[PDB]
């Protein structure tokens, strides 16, 4: 409730991170202290954020500073590339004095760098152990918020993707031909996709995504300026090029934005398969075919091409690896596997179907290879079982070197 | 130099632990700044944790549930601290509060907006990326709100996005929400309520009506989970209304009968269960209860478990006066009956050859 006593402390603390000891620091958090009173006690203002730019040497030094510069205690701790923040947001919903300033009002220190590094490291490196060892210490609260770190480390992905006259003549030819040929080179991306692998359709996705970022990446660096406006003046060489670039660059763009927002609503549903278990797909493929036939009401060839290449890739990658880790559990896993194989295929001639009623060169060459090399080891391994009954009645005496013939062929 | 370096996280520790001794030497002189500088010499290094408990402190990573703790966390930005360009301007110094949950849902709604709103003003992302922060934000903020406290007690259409996603995710909430019977149907009576004035309210009204400037197809699903709320706030507030050694304490038995014989003048499975409740109650004293002393104390369970059948048949004759209850009965209670008529005959034989 102590308006003074907070805003020495702040003072200090402001101080003791930059430098500014007590002439211009406690004047402006002094300054307009009708709202240093309305932050603390009152309602309204639940931080005030005293935020230090620089002009001369980029704040660098960092040990002491003029007010040359203007510092802003605004309400609001803005993330601009100039200003060093101290937010002193406070953990009370009304303002006590007697409870010290240093246990509730956390300091702003932020690096000068931009938005990439602090903000992932403060939401996802940072707080790995409390809310875990609160996951230790009795919640039940345990599910969705795995996924919910999940999504702030796809944010740390996101944030590392994206935030990483003669002379005029020869300006002109030296900013152009070098942008226009990287442009001409990023409207090809769709071509060197289409390889030979058994890859997986998570990876379209990552595809989908680098070439959002590109895309922006482009645009905003022609949004440097100044030979725009060059090229305003210079257009009485590369205009042509330029307004065909554009259009070319308008279509791919847009393209690209519906592509990704229809294949992002995909994910939830295709997810469960990647990494689960194997009749866990028979349950998730009806509604893998829901959201497929109702995305291509919609919009060609490449979304066939590599979506059913690619997932019929990871059906292929799941069956075979999980069953690699005898005889009962071999053949239940063989079985399982090949029903697996034979309700994608029904349920892909039902779409088919479907397809056909209302208004697959892949399926056949991989389900078909795999569901004859699992029916001829199928059946190899119920002829095995059906004669290893045999296996222990040793002491009938006609039934010694018999078995050595069954174990030549095994062998 | 390690030295620029170690005396500045010292001015930096003197400023925010805020313990004027040397206790900088009472307790970094062991593991401490042997840790520190190995932490500042060593690659992948990206974290570090110190604890004030008021005067005390701790270079560490686990915090304890010690009260009126202090958090600073150190990063260094590089993978040592140059001797030639400046250490002062370290990318992580942080100090925070003792409560964590706290401070992630006030640096959710204070401080960390402003990273959604500037730099979506300036460069880098006016696309469809703007509309994803906003909205994934938007559910940072929803969640840090409700797994919180719940466990302990072309502008049209973006707005429109996050002003229905907000009620999917929350209806998603709400249907998770649809003596450990009696503290059960008292809980949801109370939870019901508290979420049926938590849609009713006022900023709620404004948000359906806002959302009513649109009009598609929405606004129905909520009008039936409206529908779900009201039917079963109201029965359950029926229900929790209705709701309210054993030698000496048979005549509360009585009563038992008599609000069977008062609730029934609700839905019969809660009753079997509660039944199960009742017999789940009495193994527990027949428990409580425990060789010639044995056959008189088990005669005296077995005539609280008649009085107990007896006031089974009792309500059976007064029912038909004012079928599968009898079955649970008999395979709770009965399985009990015969562990230990097994047990009290064989004293019996046990006593009659203690006569040799």
């Amino acid at each position: 409730m102590a308006l003074d006593n907070r805003h020495r402390l702040i003072v200090g603390k402001l101080a003791e991170a930059f430098g500014l000891p007590e002439n211009v620091i406690e004047k402006t958090l002094t300054q307009d202290k009708q709202a240093v009173n309305s932050f603390f006690t009152p309602a309204g203002p639940p931080s005030l954020v005293f935020v230090y730019q620089v002009k001369e040497d980029k704040l660098k030094d960092g040990s002491v500073g003029p007010v040359d510069n203007k510092p802003t205690l605004h309400r609001i701790g803005p993330h601009e590339r100039i200003h060093n923040s101290v937010y002193f947001t406070r953990l009370n919903p009304k303002g006590i004095n007697e409870k010290t300033l240093e246990a509730d009002m956390g300091s702003g220190e932020l690096s000068v760098l931009w938005a990439l590094e602090n903000f992932k490291a403060i939401v996802s490196d940072l707080y790995l152990p409390i809310m875990q060892e609160q996951q230790q210490w009795g919640k039940m609260s345990t599910e969705y918020l795995e996924d919910f770190l999940s999504s702030t480390a796809k944010f740390g992905s996101m944030l590392t993707e994206a935030v990483a006259d003669d002379d005029t003549l020869q300006e002109m030819e030296e900013c152009l031909t070098e942008w226009c040929r990287e442009a001409e080179l990023l409207l090809n991306q769709t071509n060197k996709i289409k390889d030979g692998e058994e890859r997986g359709p998570d990876t379209e996705l990552e595809y989908w995504r680098t070439r959002m970022s590109n895309f922006n990446s482009i645009t905003e660096h022609l949004k440097k300026e100044c030979k725009l406006v060059l090229g305003i003046c210079s257009h009485a060489k590369a205009y042509l090029r330029w307004r065909g670039l554009d259009v070319q660059i308008t279509d791919a763009a847009n393209e690209s934005k519906d592509n990704v927002k229809y294949l992002a609503t995909l994910e939830k549903s295709m997810e469960p398969m990647y990494q689960g278990r194997v009749t866990d797909i028979t349950e998730s493929l009806p509604a893998l075919m829901t959201n497929v036939r109702m995305m291509y009401t919609i919009a060609t060839a490449e979304h066939m091409t590599r979506l059913f290449t690619k997932i019929t890739n990871q059906l292929v990658r799941r069956c075979k690896e999980q069953i690699m880790e005898d005889k009962v559990t071999l053949i239940g896993n063989m079985k399982v596997s090949v029903e697996l194989a034979n309700v994608y295929r029904q349920q892909y001639r039902l779409a088919k179907e479907t397809l056909a009623a209302q208004p697959e060169q892949a399926i056949f060459l991989k389900f078909d290879l795999s569901s004859k090399a699992l029916h001829k080891l199928i059946d190899m391994f119920t002829t095995i079982h059906q004669f290893s009954s045999l296996e222990q009645h040793t002491h009938i005496e006609g039934l010694d070197t018999m078995l050595k013939s069954l174990n030549n062929i095994i062998d | 130099v390690k030295d620029i370096r170690f005396d500045y996280i010292r001015d930096r520790v003197c400023s925010c632990l805020k313990v004027p001794d040397s206790a900088y030497d009472k307790l970094v002189s062991g593991d401490g700044r042997t840790s520190l500088v190995q932490f500042m010499e060593e690659a992948h290094t990206k974290r570090l944790l110190i604890m004030l408990d008021g005067k005390d402190l701790s270079a560490t990573v686990k915090p304890p549930p010690k009260f009126k703790k202090k958090t600073v966390y150190f990063l260094k930005l590089q993978e040592t601290k140059l001797d030639n360009d400046n250490i002062k301007k370290l990318v992580i110094h942080g100090e925070i509060s003792e409560n964590p949950l706290e401070t992630l849902a006030a640096i959710s709604q204070d401080v960390f907006m402003p990273v959604l709103t500037a730099p979506a003003n300036q460069q880098g992302w006016p696309d469809v990326v703007a509309k994803e922060v906003t909205e994934n934000l938007h559910k940072f903020v929803s969640n840090v709100f409700v797994t919180i406290g719940q466990m302990k007690g072309q502008d049209k259409i973006h707005i429109l996005e996050s002003a229905i996603v907000t009620w999917t995710k929350q209806i998603k909430n709400v249907l998770k929400a649809d003596l450990t019977e009696l503290n059960f149907w008292s809980e949801r009576a109370a939870n019901l309520n508290s979420i049926h004035e938590q849609l009713t309210s006022e900023k709620t009204q404004k948000v359906v009506k806002v959302l009513e400037l649109a009009k598609s197809t929405y606004y129905p699903a909520f009008q039936r989970l409206f529908r779900e709320v009201e039917a079963a706030q109201q029965e359950a507030n029926d229900n929790v209304k209705f709701l309210k050694l054993v030698d000496l304490f048979k005549p509360i038995m009585h009563t038992l009968m008599l609000i069977w014989k008062h609730s029934k003048s609700s839905s019969t499975r809660f009753v079997t269960l509660m039944q199960e409740i009742c017999n789940d109650l009495i193994m527990q004293a027949c428990k409580y209860v425990p060789s010639e002393a044995v056959d008189k104390l088990r005669m005296t369970l077995r005539v609280l478990g008649t009085f107990k059948n007896y006031y089974f048949e009792y309500r059976a004759l007064s029912m038909q006066d004012t079928k599968f209850q009898n079955n649970s009965l008999f395979a709770r209670l009965d399985s009990f009956l015969e562990r230990c008529h097994d047990m009290m005959d064989l004293m019996s034989t046990c006593m009659q050859f203690n006569r040799l």
